[PDB]
RNA sequence: GAACAAUAGUAAGCACAAUCAUAGCACAUAAAAACGUUAGGUCAAGGUGUAGCUUAUGGGUUGGAAAGAAAUGGGCUACAUUUUCUACAUAAGAAUAUCCACCACACGAAAGUUUUUAUGAAACUAAAAACCAAAGGAGGAUUUAGCAGUAAAUCAAGAA
């Protein structure tokens, strides 16, 4: 998770304070050998993710950017399989398992009126939806 | 950075008239004072003052031709008449304290 | 007759500079390169300091053409700030009116 | 009735306040008794009519174009930010603002919040499929002038009586709050500098 | 209390022309400005040599039509040339006038090295606008 | 103030407007707002016809900001809440059978119950007479009552909390102090009570 | 020197008012604010009355005006957890005055030492980095400012 993090530019620096390029880390660099497609036997699933991201804007999130040039480069071929947000259907079933659980507790979060205010504040995504939950 | 850019940006160079070879950030100011106009030979510097001579000079010559009559020296004279009246004018030279 | 002494003193040192003015920039200019010999460079630091001290653009000093105030003065009109406020009062300068907003 | 000032003037002579109030009430007298025909004419001559009175907005009627079916524009301003919105009837529920995702451009709870504010209070929050367009100032500044521009825009398509429920509720009325400047003299726009009495 | 460029009450005997009688911060409400140039714009440069030439006129033609001037001068530049306008006073007589004309012209033109003209325009006194 | 005195608060409610048909006064009332041609405020930007909002809630998150931080203020209060409801859930599920039909998990209901009982009854004003000063007691208004409560729970929670425990928990921790009448706030408030009843016989000092 | 169900006052001038600016109005803010008061401040913006100097109280050249025992005013940065560091606009990771068998550590130098850069004939002036980590743990009597896009926090440009 965050396979973004196997190319980019690090952090840490030395004891003179310069950067440190990414191949210098053990730990990465023999990952790096384990995303290479080599061996038999096998399958890898990798997520390439933002939050944690060094030097990456908020907004990128398609694998080129977030890759770069280096890093798309050494991952050919692959299924770009994309994460999209909640459904309508998705949506309903999300919220009544929160009631299930007696999780929103407001007096008029059980209306209807209260369920188009959650879908038009968390755009029906369900990170932004947790963090709504959790206080109202 | 890759030997193809070097000879790029040094070819660009030569053609619009820039330095071609590697020149030092502190090496660049010759270039800088040629470049530009040197600040003592800026006109608004070596003709920043009105020439207050020939000023005073053509109304002081004016005023005695009977063209111009400046009220501000008629008043200096008239005063200074007074005071020599009155015996208190200016002494000669090496009048002051000697005697 | 200038206004005082202190601006007949400018009129010569700004004379003086622009005599001095080109000569100063080819000696300066090998001061200020340091590709050429460090030998080279001692001896022109004694020839452009065995010039007159007159021959100077910073000891050149900016004052109002008219009542030469040593400070305060407007660079775009040359004039000292109670001079200047004096010609915009009246409505002697074109352009210059009081500001609201 | 006739203003002191304009009465002033049909007499040619000057009043003051205790002979205008004086002259006004006995008018009250004369036009409270029987009216005759000739008194009524003399009575008109003191006769002023004010003008319009009416806060009505003027509703812009929708526009088609290109096969596209009720689409209205909207303007609004708000603390250096100009908003410019058209919503379409036809479509579901997003709004794309500068190209982007409403939610990817305004990360904060609030701000989303303004703009929930217009379309909530109509119940037409998943009705109208809109594109808007805001320049200048900050997120709130922004946040305020879309949410202003959606209520001038959202007048079309709802009814004469809902849009003065529109006005009392604040959406249709521009902010005039603006940042004021810094006197000559003083920290800030008010705040002047420590006073020691002594 | 602001002093700049007034003329302070004094009962009801003094009389004041129009330029005299507004305060300087009705300048460009009011009145307008007695010069007006290209210097002073936005990006346009040469507004000290402009400010120093104008002064000098302001004495000059005060000087050379002593106590005739009936209040402050207008001054005009269009291309290169220069043209000044006054108010003048039935003071001398029309051979003196034409002299003067005549020597203004052609002494600015050669010091200033630009065409220069000058118009007059003569009243019988000083135009009053309040008090008197 | 930019807004002249024609001027008015707006209404936000939206159920004044969608039910009006079952009153008769009400209906003069908003026909005749509009049939004046007074003009209406623009809506301030926090207040909002969102059914999630709560007044008591807004005053209490500004009171928390500090210079211009809306947002994080905001961020504050949502943690606060997330906290008291994780701290019931937890105590919910380790209950007996008659323990469970107690225990609240409404922060919203917590947070409204526990201002109404951090309120003090009656204060103290300071009175001159004679060249000396004495505390005279005074029926606070609500408003100052209200606004009272809000200080002292900001004042207690920023000054002897620890330097490690972060601010969202510690607040957390004082309003189910206060929903169980045993918070050092609850102390406080006594402690104004029991200065109030030792000069009760100077209440006559005060003229109005 | 006024009584409006009016009893000696009248019409003009200046000021307030109105108007104008801040590109709609409104509000608000600017701008305005007479006659006088404090012999208020300014002979050093400039001019000038009176008094004084005139091989000198004038003019020019060269070098130099150091230094803070101590007291005080107005400010910037702080004394952290609503914080510090990094990535980045605001959904993250990490640090966190204490523990200790040794260690080593938070916030906070803007100061100081050294090196370098910028301007300049001259660096004593300014800025950057490395090293360095001190006072400071919310301040006695007393006291200043603010009524809404105001206080407060934060960012930027310009004048010379
Ligand atoms: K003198
Ligand atoms: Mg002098
Ligand atoms: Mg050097
Ligand atoms: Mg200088
Ligand atoms: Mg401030
Ligand atoms: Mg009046
Ligand atoms: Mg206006
Ligand atoms: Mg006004
Ligand atoms: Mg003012
Ligand atoms: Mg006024
Ligand atoms: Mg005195
Ligand atoms: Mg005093
Ligand atoms: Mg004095
Ligand atoms: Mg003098
Ligand atoms: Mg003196
Ligand atoms: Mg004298
Ligand atoms: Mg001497
Ligand atoms: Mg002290
Ligand atoms: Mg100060
Ligand atoms: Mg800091
Ligand atoms: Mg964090
Ligand atoms: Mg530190
Ligand atoms: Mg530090
Ligand atoms: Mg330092």
């Amino acid at each position: 998770d965050g396979v973004n993090a196997l190319w980019g530019r690090t952090t840490l620096k030395r004891e003179d304070k310069s950067p440190i390029a990414p191949e210098e880390l053990a730990l990465i660099h023999n990952l790096r050998k384990m995303v290479k497609n080599d061996w038999q036997g096998g399958a890898i699933v990798l997520t390439v993710s933002q939050t944690g991201s060094l030097f990456k804007p908020r907004n990128a999130y398609l694998p080129q950017e977030l890759l770069g040039k280096e890093g798309f480069d050494a991952l050919d071929p692959f299924i770009p399989i994309l994460v999209s947000n909640y459904n309508p259907k998705e949506f309903e079933s999300c919220i009544q398992y929160y009631l299930e659980n007696n999780w929103l507790q407001h007096e008029k979060a059980h209306t209807e009126e209260g369920k188009k205010e959650l879908l038009f504040l968390s755009n029906r995504n369900p990170g932004q939806l947790e963090r709504l939950c959790a206080y109202l | 950075l890759s030997e193809y850019a070097v000879r790029m940006s040094r070819l660009s160079a030569r053609l619009f008239g820039e330095v071609a070879r590697p020149t030092d950030s502190k090496s660049m100011k010759v270039v800088k004072l040629f470049s530009e106009q040197p600040l003592a030979k800026r006109k608004e510097t070596y003709d920043w003052y009105p020439n207050h001579n020939t000023y005073f000079a053509l109304m002081g010559t004016l005023r005695f031709l009977g063209l111009y009559r400046d009220e501000h020296q008629d008043f200096r004279d008239e005063q200074l008449r007074l005071k020599k009246l009155r015996g208190k004018g200016k002494p000669r030279k090496g009048e002051g304290k000697r005697a | 007759y200038y206004v005082d002494w202190k601006m007949l003193r400018d009129v010569k040192r700004r004379k003086m500079a622009y005599e001095y003015a080109d000569e100063r920039l080819r000696i300066n200019s090998l001061r200020k390169n340091t590709i050429l010999p460090k030998d080279l460079q001692e001896v022109a630091d004694e020839e452009i300091a065995s010039l007159p001290r007159d021959s100077c653009p910073v000891r050149i000093r900016n004052r109002c053409v008219m009542t030469s105030r040593p400070r305060g003065v407007k660079r775009r009109w040359r004039l000292s700030r109670i001079v200047f406020r004096h010609l915009a009062d009246h409505g002697q300068l074109s352009g210059v009116q009081r500001a609201m907003w | 009735w006739l203003i002191k000032e304009e009465l002033e003037e049909m007499l040619v002579e000057k009043l003051s306040d205790q002979d205008y109030a004086q002259f006004i009430r006995l008018l009250e007298r004369l036009s409270a008794l029987p009216c005759g025909a000739t008194e009524e004419d003399f009575v008109n001559r003191f006769r002023r009519s004010i003008p319009i009175q009416s806060k009505k907005q003027l509703i812009e009627p929708l526009q088609y174009d290109e096969q596209g079916m009720a689409f209205s524009r909207g303007e609004g301003k708000r603390k250096t930010a100009k908003a410019e919105v058209v919503v379409y009837g036809q479509g579901s529920g997003r709004i794309d603002v500068n190209g982007v995702d409403y939610l990817l451009y305004f990360p904060v709870t609030q701000d989303r919040e303004q703009l929930m504010f217009p379309l909530h209070f109509l119940d037409r929050l998943g009705k109208h499929d809109m594109t808007c367009a805001v320049s200048g100032g900050g997120r709130s500044a922004q946040a305020g002038a879309v949410r202003l521009a959606m209520a001038r825009a959202l007048c079309s398509f709802v009814t004469e009586d809902e849009v003065e429920w529109m006005r009392q509720a604040g959406l249709l009325t521009a902010d005039p709050r603006v940042r004021e400047r810094k006197k000559p003299g003083q920290e800030g726009a008010r705040r002047k500098f420590t006073w020691k009495k002594r | 209390k602001n002093r700049a460029a007034r003329v302070r009450v004094s009962k009801g005997d003094k009389p004041v022309t129009y330029e005299e009688a507004h305060a300087p911060h009705y300048i460009a409400h009011r009145k307008g400005w007695l010069s007006l140039h290209t210097g002073n714009l936005d990006g346009e440069d040469h507004a000290a040599e402009r400010t120093v030439e104008d002064v000098f006129l302001r004495k000059f033609m005060l000087g050379t039509f002593p106590g005739c001037l009936a209040d402050q001068l207008v001054l005009k530049r269009r291309a290169n040339q220069l043209e000044i306008c006054a108010l003048v006073l039935r003071q001398l007589p029309p051979h003196k006038f034409y002299f003067l004309v005549g020597y203004s012209e052609t002494l600015l033109s050669h010091f200033y090295k630009c065409p220069v003209h000058l118009h007059l325009q003569t009243v019988p006194s000083k135009v009053v606008y309040k008090y008197i | 103030s930019r807004y002249g005195p024609e001027y008015k608060d707006p209404q936000i409610d939206k159920e004044y407007y969608r039910k009006p048909l079952a009153e008769q006064t009400e209906e003069e009332k908003y026909e005749r707002d509009f049939k004046k041609t007074q003009l209406i405020k623009a809506a301030p930007a926090t207040k909002t016809s969102s059914v999630f909002e709560d007044p008591v809630i807004s005053k209490f998150t500004n009171m928390m900001m500090k210079g211009g931080n809306k947002v994080l203020a905001r961020s504050l209060m949502t943690q606060t809440l997330e906290a008291v409801k994780r701290k019931q859930f937890a105590k919910y599920h380790a209950a007996s059978a008659e323990e469970q039909a107690t225990i609240e998990r409404n922060p919203y209901t917590i947070f409204h119950q526990a201002l109404k009982n951090c309120e003090p009854v009656i204060g103290l004003v300071p009175i001159l007479k004679g060249g000396h000063f004495y505390q005279v007691p005074v029926p606070l208004a609500d408003r100052r009552r209200r606004f009272l409560a809000m200080k002292w729970m900001i004042a207690e929670c920023r000054e002897k909390k620890h330097r490690r425990v972060l601010m969202p928990e510690k607040l957390s921790q004082e309003l189910l102090e206060a929903f169980h009448n045993q918070g050092p706030v609850i102390k406080r408030k006594h402690d104004m009570h029991k200065m109030a009843e030792a000069n009760r016989a100077l209440a006559h000092y005060r003229w109005w």
